[PDB]
């Protein structure tokens, strides 16, 4: 259910917010 | 050398979300996403696990090359986020190099991937 792309990507980034 | 790693703590993670645990990982992969916030596929010897994520204040770790692929750390602080469709995401707030990618030199085990 994670995956190397652009969406999986983003949300993991917004995450750390 | 599995048991060099904490055989399931990916899956206390996922299942408990407790942070009390201090969990020795091998790090597989790294990754910037985009200032860059890495993203780890990280071992336990069992399973691995990709929604890792650093705090940018470790990022000296990566840029010196001391947290890199196939090193082994143990985690001192982390945080767990979970969304709203079901995953967790794990923010690694503190942790310590125990053994550099150089030392260990190759993928521990055969771990899969968590569910």
């Amino acid at each position: 259910t994670w995956e190397a792309d652009d969406v999986d990507d983003d949300l993991l980034y917004q995450a750390c917010d | 050398m599995v048991g060099q790693l904490s055989e399931g703590a990916i899956a206390a993670i996922m299942q408990k979300g407790d942070t009390n645990i201090k969990p020795i990982l091998q790090v597989i992969n790294i990754r910037p996403i985009t200032p860059p916030r890495y993203r780890l596929l990280m071992s336990d010897g069992l399973n691995t696990l990709s929604s890792f994520m650093l705090a940018t204040q470790l990022n000296p770790l990566v840029e010196e090359e001391q947290l890199s692929s196939n090193c082994v750390c143990q985690i001192h602080r982390f945080i767990v986020n979970t969304l709203k469709d079901g995953r967790r995401v794990v923010i690694l707030m503190e942790l310590e190099v125990l053994k550099s990618a150089e030392a260990v030199g190759v993928k521990i085990g055969n771990p899969v991937p968590y569910n």
